DNA sequence: TATAATGGGA
């Protein structure tokens, strides 16, 4: 996305999106969860242990 | 020191990217819409929305009832429409970013308003609060840095404290600045005349609409009020105030005097009929504090607005008859 | 309401 939609990058065929040219990288202490359908918790709320992510 | 307590507090914060800048400015704005979207599908005000936002992100802790029922409801939305929600979350957490990484700009500003009245760090608190507003509207689509919007809030916010806060007898803000162009003209002629100037000239000075009475009265109000407790003399045992006579309280000669009268007016009034005292007591104010007007005595009594004159001159000239042989009113009398 | 402005001062 952009500014003004002529700036916007359309994809002009199916492809796969990769990233590469990073300002600045942060790692984080985390371990992730990837998730498909939809979620509960929301952001910004603490768990614990056998908490329903 | 405070002062080196707070700057070490925002020195913590790194000052933030260009590329920073857009995307705090950015998720602040896609926020502020998907609240706006939330009370379209939702149905309930925006302020609600901003305030369980809020909640839910700066601190844990009706808070069991309202606030977690109206979260739960947010909860139990569509995923199309839940989006909003989680774009209104991170969009609260980039406002707080965003004023986090400027409160740096807030004290380069406030430390140029120093010695009017305001503390540096009433200085600072005030301007942050311009901070706060220049973020919740700034538009980073107008490709402006937001340091040049964020300026002009950071003054706004200070010049207004200044107005409100700094005088003791509070003094409207055209008036402030009035005494400002007042007190700067005065110091520049001081240099000039090498002494300090008249109100004519002065007046002069000050272009046209002034004069010299004007100037006068306008530096009246312009000082601020002396302190009771301004010390007098090198000894410790007096302030000013413990020689500054109390001319609001009476005396106790002004007041037995005052209870002398109510006492020798009643002795007077006793020798009437209690018609005739009455009227002269609701004519005077004596009842309730207003003098009543021959309408509303002749109500009371039921007759005319010329039968209660009547009872109110004859009753006059017994209490003048009386107050000749007796002279106990002739005195009280100023 | 918008150039940009980003750690005090005795």
């Amino acid at each position: 996305a952009a500014i003004d939609p002529e700036e916007e990058v359309i994809a002009e065929a199916e492809g796969v999106v990769h990233l590469h040219e990073p300002a600045s990288i942060l790692v984080v202490k985390a371990r992730v969860y990837p998730f498909e359908d939809d979620v509960e918790v929301t952001t910004g709320d603490r768990v614990a242990p056998g908490d329903v992510l | 020191d405070p002062v080196r307590q707070y700057l070490h507090e925002i020195g913590q914060v790194p000052l933030l990217t260009l590329e920073e800048e857009i995307d705090l400015a950015r998720k602040v704005e896609e926020g502020m819409e998907a609240i706006k979207k939330l009370s379209e599908a939702t149905g309930l005000d925006q302020e609600l929305i901003r305030e369980v936002v809020r909640a839910k992100i700066l601190g844990t802790a009706p808070d069991p009832k309202t606030v977690e029922e109206v979260d739960g409801k947010l909860k139990s939305l569509p995923k199309e429409l839940k989006r909003y929600l989680h774009i209104a979350r991170e969009g609260e957490a980039a406002r707080q970013h965003l004023i986090e990484a400027n409160l740096r700009l807030v004290v380069s500003i406030a430390k140029k308003y120093t010695g009017r009245g305001l503390s540096f760090l009433d200085l600072i608190q005030e301007g942050n609060q311009g901070l706060i507003r220049a973020v919740e509207k700034f538009e980073y689509k107008r490709r402006f840095k937001f340091s040049t919007y964020a300026t002009w809030w950071i003054r706004q916010a200070i010049n207004r404290a200044i107005a409100d806060q700094a005088r003791t007898i509070r003094i409207p803000v055209h008036m402030v600045e009035t005494i400002n162009k007042l007190s700067r003209t005065a110091r520049q002629l001081q240099q000039e005349l090498g002494r300090e100037p008249s109100y004519e000239e002065i007046a002069e000075a000050m272009g046209p609409g002034w004069d010299a009475k004007r100037v006068e009265e306008t530096l009246k109000i312009a000082q601020e009020p002396v302190s009771l407790e301004t010390p007098i003399g090198d000894e410790k045992d007096s302030f000013y105030g413990d020689f500054i006579p109390d001319e609001n309280l009476p005396s106790p000669v002004e007041a037995a005097a005052q209870s002398l009268l109510s006492e020798e007016l009643e002795k007077a009034l006793s020798k009437l009929s209690e018609r005739e005292a009455m009227v002269l007591k609701l004519r005077k104010g004596l009842i309730d504090g207003r003098e009543h007007t021959l309408e509303e005595v002749g109500a009371y009594f039921g007759v005319t607005r010329e039968r209660i004159r009547q009872i109110e001159n004859k009753a006059l000239r017994k209490l003048k008859y009386h107050e000749s042989r007796t002279r106990k009113l002739r005195d009280f009398l100023e």
